C-alpha cells in the first residue's frame, strides 16, 4: 500500500526541497537554506547533509512530518531518491547520508517500547564504551557457480545477503555464488555503548545500557565519556532492540532570587558556612572547596596554547576526621562529580581500559572516572595507596590538558578539564610537626606539584570546641534536625554557581601592582625561614593565587577585581 | 576484453623504441640488468609513456588493476625473447610505476580516489613481515566432518561460517588453511609527517600492504609510496623522501640576514611567553640550527648535532621551551619517560595485544630533534639506547628474525631535575645529578638555572606572568621557522686555515687552568663543540665561512656552561676567563 | 642579451607535455567531479622536471597557447584552470594538442625572428584577469 505512497511522499519531499530557496537578507522573511547547502558541498562532495525536523514540521500542517515519522524506514529510499534527483538536476563514486535533528521531545532509554520500531527517536544519555572503526560491506561482486560472471550486488544494511537468479540464462541455479572484494564498496562503521543518565535513574533501579550503531560521517565525532544526544531509527538485531543514529552532538522568581542575592554584602560569609553544613569548624577547607567548584580563564595566551585554569585541592591530616564528609557531600550535591576509592582503581581503569568481545575477539574501550564530568570535581579518596602507573597518568593528565590512548594500532587523544579533590593520609597516620610536607606525604615532587592548595588538619584535646563538636554529633543523630540547617538552601545556590560560572571577569592594573608586592612579601618569608615555613615558593604558588583571584571575583560577581579581595586569598595562602 | 590485445602490442612496440638520450634504448640495459641479477622489479617512469601515449596514462590512472594484467605479461614476453628459459626460475615479473605527478596527502584520501593510483608521503611504523596472509579459506564442519570454502581479503577479521550444507547445525567449525591460497605479508601502518600537518588538526594513519619489497624500508623515516587505493596496496616504495621556502621569500631572507646582527634577534624571538635569560635559548637555538657533518675519505664520522642538557629547580620553566620548539622546529619529536606518547627511542621485541603475538620494532626523527623531559627518571633500556645514539649515530635491531642498523643522527634536548629539589651549589654537578661522567660528556652544553631572591627577578617575572593573565622589535615566528628550514637545507659553511690556530693557543691556556684550580678537565670534545657552535652561528649568520669572532661567542658559551657546572670554589676562574671575555 | 635560444626554448616546450598529462590526471575521472586547481598542479610538474617550478611558467604556457587554459580566479583566491571539451581529452587529442603546441611555438619563434635561430623573446607572461572592484 506504500508502493504508490512512496512516490507521492518522494514528490512531497522533493517539492519541500525544491520550493525553498534563500531569501534571508536583512533578517526579513524566512525560507530554508538547503539549496545553498548543496551548492556549498558541491566542491567537497561529502553528501552528509543536515535537515532540521522543526523546519520540516511546518509543511502540510505537520501531517507530512507525522506520516514520515512513523514510516521512516519504509520511506527512506524514496527520500534518498528524491534527494538524488534534485542534486542530479541542480548539479552534475556516489554515497548519501540524510540526517535529521532537533526533535521537540527528548526520550529516555526506559521509555522505549515496541510501538516505535522503525520510527525515528531522540536518545540522550552517556557513552560508556567505544569500538574501533570497521569497513562495512555496502555492495559486493558475486561470481556464479558456472558462468563465472560478475554480479554487482547491493546489500540492504541488515545481514550478509545472497542473490537468487543468475542474470545470464546460461544457468538458472540457486546454489552458492562466491563473494568477491575487488569490485566491492567499503566504509566506516562503528558500534558504541549508550547508557542511562545519573539524574533520571529510578529509585533502586539499575542504569540499563544499550548498543547503538552508527554509519556515514557521524562516526569519529562522539568523544568517550560525555553526555550525548542521538537521533535515529529503532532497528532490531537478532532478538535485541538496538538503535541506528545519524546525528551526533556534544550536549552538556529565579532571577528575582538571584538579583536579591547579588545585591547584599554578607553572601560570602554564609557561602563558606553553607557549602558544608554538616561539618563543624574548618573554614579554610570549606573556602577551598567553595572556590574549587568554579575556576578561571584557561585560554589566557597570545601564543595559542591552553593553560591550566583549574583549582586542585588536597586534604591531609590525622584519621577519624570529618574530611571524608566533604567527599560524601560533593558527590551528593555536584552533578558533575565522580568519586573513586583510590585502592579500587588503576591506570587504565581510571581513564579507559580495554575489554574483548567474542564475535571477532575485537576490543572495546571502557571509560572511567577520569575524563568524565568535564569542568567538575573528580574526587579521589586515599591518594597515597595508589600505584605508580595511575599517579604518573594523573601527572600526564595534569601536565597537558589532553590525554592520549595508544592501543591496538589506534591512537586517540581527547580534551580533558577536571579538578582533583585528593584525600591523603600520612605514612604513620599521625601528623608530626617535626618535619616538612614532602617526607610526611610520601610522594614524589612532580605529582606533589600542580596542586593549588593543601589543607592540613591536626587535632588535640581542646574541650571548649570539643564539647560543642560532640554535642553537634549527638544532636545530628536524630530525625532531620534543624541544627545542621544552613542560612539558605541549595535551591538558589545551584543557579548561583551557574550564574557565576558564566561571568568571566577581567583583572586590573592596581591589583597587579599590589600582587607583585604581595609576591615579594610572600617570598620575603623564605629568607631567614625554617619556622612556620614548610615548602618552596616559585611560579606555581603565584599561579595558584592568580587562579584564586578570578574565583573570588566570580564568587563576589565583580567584573573588575580589587586587591582587597585578593588579600583574603593571600591570607588563605598564608594560613596554609 | 579484446581491447587489451591492441593495448599490449602497442606497448610491446614502445619498449623497443624508447630512445630519449643520444638515440640509445635504455630498456635493453634495464632488461639485461634485471635478467643478469635475477630481479623481478621493472622500472618505468610515468612521463616517458605519458609523452608517448596519454591514453595509456589515463587507463593507468583509471583502472590500474586491469592495466597491471598487461604490463607483467608483456614484460615476461620481452624477458623471454631476450633471455631463454627465464620462466623456469621466475614465473612473474612486476613493474614499478614511478614519477607520479599528483602527490596526494593522507587527509585528501576520499571516496573519489578509490580503485586508482596514488602517491602519498608518510612515515612507516608497525613492522610485521614475511608472514603468510590469507585470501581464501576452507572450513571443517565437525558434526558431519565436511569441507566448505569462500574468500577472505585483507580488511575484515574472518567471515563466520555457521551453516553447514546438510547438518543444518550451529556446531563448532575449524579453519582449514591446508588447502588454501598463498600468503605474503607487509602489514605496515603509515602515518602523516608532523612537519606538514596544519595546526589544530591531528595526523591521520592508514594500513599498507607490501607484496613481491619487504624489509627495504626503514621505520621512523619519511617515505614516498605509490600504490592503488582500495587500504592501500603499494606498488613502489621510495626511502629518499607543504611548508617550504619559495622564490619570493628566499631573497628577503638574505636581506634580513645581512642587516642588524640577527643572532640576538633570533634569541629574543625564541621565548615570547617569558623574559627568561639568554643561556637557555642560546644553547636551544644553536642545537636546533645545528652544525655540519664531515668525513675524511669515507670514515671518521663526526656528529653534526648538538645535545643540550637543562638543569635547575622544578619551579622554573623547562618544558615550555621544548613545547614551543615542538611546534616551531621541523620533525621535532617529544618523547617522555616510560612511554607517555606510546612511542620511544629504543628497539624492542614485545608482545602485541590487538592481534596477540610477538613483534619487533625499532621505535623511532632522523634529521629532527628529540625532546626528553625528566631525564633522571628512566630505566636501563632507554638510557642505554640514548647513550648508544649519543655515542655513535646508529641503533641496531638484532631480534625477531631481523638484523638492521638504522641511522640515529638526531639532536637531543634533555631536561632534568636534581636529587632533592635544591641545586646545592657547594657541590659539583657530578655529585648533584645521579648521572655519571660518560653520559654527561656526550652533552656538550650543560645549562643550569638557580633561584633569584632579589627584587629584579620579582619585578620582571611576576609582572610578565600577570600580564599574561590580565590580557584575557623581534623577528616574527613564521619567518624564523621558514629561515630554519632554508638555512639547514642549503648551506654548509667550512673553515679556513688562515688565523684559526689562535683558538688552539687559547685552548692551551684554558685546559691547563682547569687542572691547577679546578677538578674537572677539558678535553678535545670541547674543541669539537666550540667549532660546531661557531659553525652553527655562521649557519645562522648565513655566511660562506666561519668568521673570526664566532669563536668568541663559542668560547663564551662553553665558559658559562663548564664554569657554571662546578662549585663556588672555581670563582677565580670567573675572573681568569675575564681576559678573553 | 635575451639569449632565449640558448635558454628558454627546449625547457619551456616540455612544460606543455607535463601539464597536459596532469590536467587529464585529475579533471578526467569517473569519480566525484572536482575542479583542476593550481596548488596541486605546480608540485606534480615539480616532480616531473625535479626543478623548482614557479607559477609564472604556466602563465607563459598560457601566453604561447591561450585557448586551452582558462585563467579565471576562484572566490577563495586560488586560480583554477579548465579545458573547453566536456567529453575529455583523448590520447589522440592529447597528441594533437602537443603537435598544436609545438607548431604554435614554432610560429611564434618564426614571426619574432624577422627583427634580425631564436632572436629576442623573454616569453612574457600572460595578463591574469583581475578581480572586479
Amino acid at each position: 500500500v506504500d508502493d504508490v505512497t512512496g512516490e507521492k511522499v518522494r514528490e512531497a519531499f522533493e517539492q519541500f526541497l525544491e520550493d525553498f530557496s534563500v531569501q534571508s537578507t536583512d533578517t526579513g522573511e524566512v525560507e530554508k537554506v538547503y539549496r545553498a547547502q548543496i551548492e556549498f558541498m558541491k566542491i567537497y562532495d561529502l553528501n552528509t547533509i543536515y535537515i532540521d525536523y522543526q523546519h520540516l514540521s511546518m509543511r502540510e500542517n505537520g501531517a507530512l512530518a507525522m506520516a514520515i515519522s512513523e514510516q521512516y524506514y519504509r520511506f527512506l529510499p524514496f527520500l534518498q531518491k528524491g534527494l538524488r534527483r534534485v542534486v542530479r538536476k541542480y548539479a552534475p563514486e556516489r554515497v548519501f547520508q540524510i540526517s535529521f535533528f532537533n526533535l521537540p521531545t527528548v526520550h529516555r532509554i526506559r521509555d522505549i517500547r515496541s510501538e516505535k520500531i522503525g520510527s525515528l527517536l531522540s536518545i540522550s544519555g552517556t557513552v560508556t564504551r567505544t569500538s574501533e572503526v570497521r569497513p562495512e560491506l555496502y555492495k559486493a561482486s558475486f561470481t556464479c557457480d558456472m558462468c563465472r560472471a560478475i554480479v554487482d550486488n547491493v546489500e540492504q544494511s541488515f545481514k550478509y545477503t545472497e542473490p537468487t537468479f543468475c542474470p545470464n540464462p546460461s544457468c538458472e541455479n540457486r546454489a552458492f555464488w562466491t563473494l568477491n572484494v575487488t569490485r566491492s564498496r567499503f566504509l566506516d562503521w562503528q558500534k558504541v555503548r549508550i547508557q542511562e543518565n545519573a539524574n533520571e535513574i529510578p529509585t533502586g533501579s539499575m542504569p540499563r545500557t544499550l548498543d547503538v550503531i552508527l554509519r556515514g560521517d557521524s562516526v569519529e565525532r562522539a568523544k568517550p565519556g560525555d553526555r550525548c544526544k542521538f537521533t535515529g531509527v529503532e532497528i532490531v538485531v537478532p532478538y535485541k532492540i538496538s538503535f541506528l543514529a545519524c546525528h551526533v552532538i556534544s550536549i552538556g522568581d529565579e532571577i528575582n532570587e538571584l538579583k536579591e542575592m547579588v545585591k547584599d554584602e554578607h553572601i560570602y560569609d554564609k557561602l563558606v558556612r553553607s557549602i558544608a553544613p554538616a561539618v563543624f569548624g574548618h573554614e579554610a577547607v570549606k573556602k577551598g572547596i567553595l572556590l574549587q567548584m568554579l575556576g578561571g580563564v584557561h585560554k589566557s595566551t597570545v601564543e595559542g596554547i591552553k593553560l591550566r585554569g583549574d583549582i586542585n585541592i588536597c586534604v591531609v591530616g590525622d584519621p577519624s576526621t570529618s574530611k571524608s564528609q566533604f567527599l560524601k557531600y560533593v558527590v551528593g550535591f555536584a552533578p558533575r562529580s565522580v568519586y573513586t576509592s583510590g585502592k579500587a582503581s588503576s591506570a587504565a581503569g581510571l581513564t579507559a581500559a580495554v575489554v574483548r568481545d567474542e564475535e571477532g575477539g575485537d576490543y572495546t574501550i571502557e571509560a572511567g572516572a577520569l575524563m568524565l564530568a568535564d569542568n567538575g570535581i573528580c574526587c579521589i579518596d586515599e591518594f597515597d595507596k595508589m600505584d605508580i602507573s595511575d599517579q604518573v597518568a594523573i601527572h600526564e593528565a595534569m601536565e597537558q590538558q589532553t590525554i592520549s590512548i595508544a592501543k591496538a594500532g589506534i591512537h586517540a587523544t581527547l580534551n580533558a578539564r577536571t579538578s582533583i579533590l585528593a584525600a591523603a593520609n600520612p605514612v604513620g597516620g599521625r601528623y608530626n610537626r617535626k618535619l616538612s610536607l614532602r617526607g610526611n606525604l610520601n610522594m614524589t615532587a612532580p605529582i606533589m606539584s600542580r596542586f593549588d592548595l593543601f589543607f592540613v588538619i591536626l587535632d588535640d584535646c581542646n574541650e571548649k570546641i570539643d564539647t560543642e563538636l560532640a554535642s553537634h554529633i549527638v544532636d545530628l543523630h536524630m530525625k532531620r534536625d534543624e541544627a545542621i540547617e544552613p542560612p539558605f538552601s541549595a535551591e538558589q545556590l545551584r543557579r548561583y554557581i551557574k550564574y557565576a560560572r558564566t561571568f568571566k571577569p577581567i583583572l586590573t592594573k592596581e591589583a597587579r601592582s599590589y600582587l607583585v608586592e604581595k609576591y615579594k612579601e610572600l617570598r620575603k618569608d623564605d629568607a631567614q625561614g625554617f619556622s612556620r615555613s614548610s615548602y618552596r615558593i616559585t611560579v606555581r604558588q603565584l599561579e595558584s593565587m592568580i587562579r584564586l583571584s578570578e574565583a573570588i571575583a566570580r564568587a563576589n560577581c565583580v567584573d573588575e577585581i580589587t586587591p582587597s579581595f585578593i588579600a583574603e586569598a593571600y591570607d588563605l595562602l598564608r594560613q596554609s | 576484453p579484446n581491447v587489451s590485445r591492441t593495448i599490449a602490442r602497442e606497448l610491446k612496440s614502445f619498449l623497443l623504441e624508447y630512445t630519449d638520450e643520444t638515440g640509445r634504448s635504455v630498456y635493453g640495459a634495464r632488461i639485461r640488468t634485471l635478467g643478469e641479477m635475477n630481479s623481478e622489479s621493472l622500472e618505468v617512469n610515468y612521463r616517458h609513456l605519458a609523452e608517448s601515449k596519454a591514453i595509456l596514462a589515463l587507463f593507468l590512472a583509471k583502472c590500474p588493476e586491469e592495466m597491471l594484467k598487461i604490463f607483467d605479461l608483456v614484460a615476461m614476453e620481452a624477458t623471454e625473447l631476450h633471455y631463454p628459459d627465464y620462466a623456469r626460475i621466475h614465473s612473474e615479473i612486476h613493474v614499478r610505476i614511478s614519477d607520479f605527478p599528483t602527490i596526494y596527502s593522507l587527509r585528501e584520501l576520499r571516496e573519489s580516489n578509490l580503485s586508482s593510483l596514488v602517491r602519498v608521503t608518510g612515515v612507516v611504523t608497525r613492522r610485521t613481515g614475511v608472514f603468510p596472509q590469507l585470501k581464501y579459506v576452507k572450513f571443517n564442519c565437525l558434526k558431519c566432518g565436511s569441507i566448505l570454502g569462500p574468500f577472505f581479503q585483507d580488511s575484515n577479521e574472518e567471515i563466520r561460517i555457521s551453516f553447514c550444507t546438510n547438518c543444518k547445525s550451529k556446531g563448532p567449525f575449524r579453519v582449514n588453511g591446508e588447502k588454501t591460497v598463498y600468503r605474503n605479508y607487509q602489514r605496515v601502518t603509515l602515518q602523516e609527517a608532523p612537519g606538514t600537518v596544519p595546526p589544530g588538526r591531528l595526523p591521520r594513519h592508514r594500513e599498507v600492504i607490501l607484496l613481491a619489497l619487504v624489509d627495504v624500508s626503514k621505520p621512523g623515516e619519511e617515505v614516498e609510496v605509490t600504490g592503488i587505493y582500495k587500504i592501500i596496496e603499494a606498488n613502489s616504495i621510495k626511502r629518499r623522501e607543504v611548508f617550504s621556502w619559495t622564490e619570493e621569500e628566499e631573497r628577503e631572507f638574505r636581506k634580513i640576514s645581512r642587516d642588524r646582527g640577527i643572532i640576538d634577534k633570533i634569541i629574543s624571538s625564541m621565548a615570547p611567553s617569558i623574559y627568561g635569560h639568554r643561556d637557555i635559548k642560546t644553547a636551544v637555538a644553536c642545537s636546533l640550527f645545528g652544525g655540519v657533518p664531515k668525513n675524511v675519505n669515507g670514515k671518521h664520522s663526526i656528529r653534526g648535532d648538538i645535545n643540550v642538557l637543562l638543569l635547575g629547580d622544578p619551579g622554573t620553566a623547562k618544558s615550555q621551551i621544548l613545547k614551543y620548539v615542538e611546534k616551531t622546529a621541523h620533525r621535532a619529536v617529544f618523547a617522555t619517560g616510560q612511554g607517555a606518547s606510546a612511542v620511544g627511542l629504543t628497539a624492542s621485541v614485545r608482545k602485541d595485544p590487538i592481534t596477540k603475538e610477538w613483534t619487533l620494532e625499532g621505535g623511532a626523527a632522523d634529521k629532527g630533534v628529540c625532546l626528553i623531559d625528566e631525564f633522571d627518571k628512566m630505566n636501563d633500556q632507554d638510557r642505554t639506547s640514548i647513550h648508544e645514539a649519543m655515542e655513535q649515530q646508529s641503533i641496531s635491531i638484532s631480534k625477531a628474525g631481523i638484523v638492521t642498523t638504522l641511522q640515529a643522527r638526531c639532536s637531543i634536548i634533555a631536561a632534568a631535575n636534581p636529587n632533592g629539589g635544591r641545586y646545592n651549589s657547594t657541590l659539583p654537578l657530578a655529585q648533584n645529578v645521579s648521572l655519571t661522567e660518560p653520559i654527561l660528556s656526550r652533552f656538550d652544553i650543560l645549562c643550569v638555572v638557580r633561584d633569584l631572591v632579589d627584587e629584579e627577578a620579582d619585578e620582571r617575572l611576576a609582572t610578565f606572568v600577570v600580564d599574561s593573565h590580565v590580557r584575557s622589535s623581534p623577528i616574527p615566528q613564521e619567518l624564523l621557522m621558514k629561515y630554519i628550514h632554508y638555512a639547514r637545507t642549503k648551506i654548509y659553511p667550512k673553515l679556513h686555515q688562515m688565523d684559526m690556530d689562535k683558538v688552539s693557543r687559547v685552548y692551551a691556556d684554558l685546559r691547563r687552568e682547569s687542572i691547577s684550580t679546578g677538578s674537572f678537565p677539558i678535553t678535545v670534545r670541547h674543541l669539537e663543540s666550540i667549532l660546531r657552535i661557531a659553525e652553527s652561528f655562521a649557519k645562522m649568520r648565513l655566511s660562506e665561512f666561519v668568521s673570526s669572532y664566532d669563536l668568541d661567542r663559542a668560547i663564551k658559551v662553553v665558559v658559562d656552561s663548564f664554569v657554571d657546572a662546578q662549585k663556588v670554589s672555581v670563582r677565580r676562574q670567573l675572573r681568569r676567563s675575564f681576559a678573553i671575555y | 642579451s635575451i639569449l632565449r635560444l640558448q635558454d628558454a626554448m627546449k625547457f619551456v616546450k616540455e612544460l606543455f607535455t607535463v601539464c597536459e598529462t596532469v590536467l587529464s590526471l585529475n579533471a578526467l575521472s569517473r569519480s566525484t567531479g572536482v575542479p583542476p586547481e593550481l596548488h596541486v598542479l605546480l608540485p606534480q610538474i615539480s616532480s616531473m622536471m625535479k626543478r623548482k617550478i614557479v607559477q609564472d611558467d604556466i602563465l607563459k604556457l598560457l601566453t604561447i597557447w591561450s585557448d586551452a587554459y582558462v585563467v579565471e580566479l576562484n572566490s577563495r583566491g586560488e586560480l583554477t584552470m579548465n579545458l573547453p571539451k566536456r567529453d575529455n581529452l583523448t590520447t589522440l587529442t592529447n597528441k594533437s594538442r602537443t603537435l598544436a603546441f609545438v607548431e604554435r611555438a614554432e610560429s611564434w619563434y618564426q614571426q619574432v625572428i624577422a627583427s634580425k635561430r631564436r632572436s629576442s623573446s623573454n616569453s612574457k607572461t600572460v595578463l591574469s584577469s583581475k578581480v572586479q572592484t
